[PDB]
């Protein structure tokens, strides 16, 4: 994601979004 | 004329972001909303401690969504508006038909991050009643 | 004297009314509820079996409204939300019936965002209108 | 009709939406 979207860490972003 | 990002890329990361999370952990959904923010899923409720209660008390189990289409352009104050059009199926329920829609706007500081101003959802069968 | 902010779910049911009014009154004068930047789409599929795409300003808004054919234009209301949004907005999601030309009504699914236009007081423009047919779309 | 929504004048107001 180029684009963050509300309030997570750089950690739950690899386990949900990539 | 800042080189605004694109409001269709925007429009279309947000909704992967959130069907994968509504389906992956609905508890973390509230993540994706302020202080102002309203939420609609069928009266409306404000900020994101409301918000995750009105989540929990819907009981998001084995969540499937089929999206048919998605529209997003940009609005007011560097927002953008996103009606979406899909299916739902809550618990392997039969899929129903849906409409949604998002406001996302900017939060002023960091870069290319946004957070949901406006979340109202209805399925279309409680309507064409 | 200071007010308070017009009532979102008020401003949202009359504009409704007002849009659909006009379009079966004088669609010829649909251009008249949008701005410079304002985006428009009214269903329709392209060659492909895909939904066709938005235009945007006045004068894109109101030869692609021309080009449809509002004849005698029928709708009903079925469901209107309402809430404030950025800068003093109102979002509008409205499903219906519509109906050209006395043939079937059909289903759909909108979105309006309302800007204040700041001059007078209760004065707004249509920033967006996103409609689509549930046939055409599911 | 308490708001107004876009660029009319008076009677083409008071032709569609009274």
């Amino acid at each position: 994601p180029q684009y963050i979207f509300g309030d997570f860490s750089p950690d739950e972003f690899n386990q949900f979004f990539v | 004329v800042m080189e605004k990002p694109s409001p269709l890329l925007v429009g279309r990361e947000f909704v992967r972001q959130y069907y994968t999370l509504l389906n992956q952990a609905p508890d973390m959904l509230h993540r994706f909303y302020g202080k102002n923010s309203s939420y609609v899923h069928g009266d409306a409720v404000y900020g994101q401690k409301e918000i995750h209660r009105k989540v929990m008390s819907q009981n998001f189990t084995n969540c499937h969504t089929k999206i048919r289409h998605v529209d997003a352009h940009a609005t007011l104050n560097d927002g953008v508006v996103v009606q979406v059009m899909g299916l739902l199926s809550n618990n392997n329920q039969a899929l129903r038909r849906f409409m949604q829609t998002f406001v996302l706007a900017p939060e002023g500081s960091v870069a290319n991050k946004f957070y949901v101003h406006n979340d109202i959802f209805r399925y279309q069968d409680e309507v064409f009643g």
